[PDB]
């Protein structure tokens, strides 16, 4: 993984 | 060609063309030539079943990760699947007056209220299959049918044209590093995005670009969505499966409690006491 868990922007 | 992934029971045996006998052959519209058949042997002996005979289709038989058999209101099931004489025979539940959800998706737009209904029924169906030991990996609108009354009928079998549709696959599936049932709740979110926005959240010109988006893309939240829908999409579209809604022990309960489904009486829904937003022709 090591990936941005949140996909939608803030 | 078409790829049917059959999630068979443990111990469930293969079938033969002679073991069933044809009563009617009809056209279920988009289902095509459907043979209606009744079984001669086994527990299912004397049961009406739809038969499809497909010429260009590949059968994969994945056993269930894993007793009482039951007919879930929002699921159609592949009972038997045999390749005989160069033809793929599929024995499924007869879905009288069935239609494709993709048909409705093109013809009419859904309100968020409409999406709640179909997604609520799909979540019940998906959790039933998860409870049966089935992980979908590539749940997609093509796996979603509608019955004569307008209720969702989820196929318990895979349908792809591990061949699956990358656009609906969670990161952990795309990575080919491991997945659990939580990968299917990401796809549930992809469906929700496409139902509510009409477009796919992750789509490139090629599978590598589409894969990359799943793994790395930062998405703009469609702001015309209700706050509840935005939150559910934000909570389902989590790349770490451990941070995803529906990955905990209560599974679909984490999703059924979300503010987006707050208007659903899940008990009434299972009893088919909530009337579908669109009623098929009859
Ligand atoms: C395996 C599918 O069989 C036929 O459609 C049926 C489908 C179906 C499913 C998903 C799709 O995306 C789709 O286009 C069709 O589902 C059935 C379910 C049943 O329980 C019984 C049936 O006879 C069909 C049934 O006849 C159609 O020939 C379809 O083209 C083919 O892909």
């Amino acid at each position: 993984e090591e990936l941005e868990d949140d996909v939608f922007q803030p | 060609e078409i790829a049917i992934t059959h999630h068979v029971k443990e111990g469930h045996e293969k079938a033969d063309p002679s073991q069933f006998e044809l009563l009617k052959v009809l056209g279920q519209g988009s289902f095509g030539k459907v043979f209606l058949v009744k079984k001669i042997s086994g527990s299912d002996a004397r049961q009406l079943y739809a038969m499809k005979v497909l010429k260009k289709a590949t059968l994969k038989v994945r056993d269930r990760v894993r007793l009482v058999e039951v007919n879930h209101p929002f699921i159609v099931k592949l009972h038997y699947a045999f390749q005989t004489e160069g033809k793929l025979y599929l024995i499924l539940d007869f879905l009288r007056g069935g239609d494709l959800f993709t048909r409705l998706s093109k013809e009419v737009m859904f309100t968020e209220e409409d999406v709640k209904f179909y997604l609520a029924e799909l979540a019940l169906a998906l959790d039933h299959l998860h409870s049966l030991g089935i992980i979908y990996r590539d749940l997609k609108p093509e796996n979603i049918l509608l019955d004569e009354e307008g209720h969702i009928k989820l196929t318990d079998f895979g349908l792809s044209k591990f061949c699956g549709t990358v656009e609906y696959m969670a990161p952990e599936v795309v990575n080919r590093r491991g997945h659990t049932q939580s990968a299917d709740w990401w796809s549930f979110g992809v469906l929700m995005f496409e139902m509510l926005t009409g477009t796919l959240p992750f789509q490139g010109k090629d599978r590598k670009e589409t894969m990359t988006m799943i793994l790395k893309a930062k998405l703009g939240m469609p702001q015309f969505l209700s706050p509840e829908a935005q939150s559910l999409l934000r909570m389902l579209f989590k790349r770490n499966p451990a941070n995803r809604l529906g990955a905990g022990p209560d599974g679909v309960e984490e999703i059924k409690r979300h503010s987006f489904f707050s208007t659903i009486d899940w008990n009434k829904l299972y009893r088919r006491e909530i009337h579908p937003p669109f009623k098929p022709a009859t």
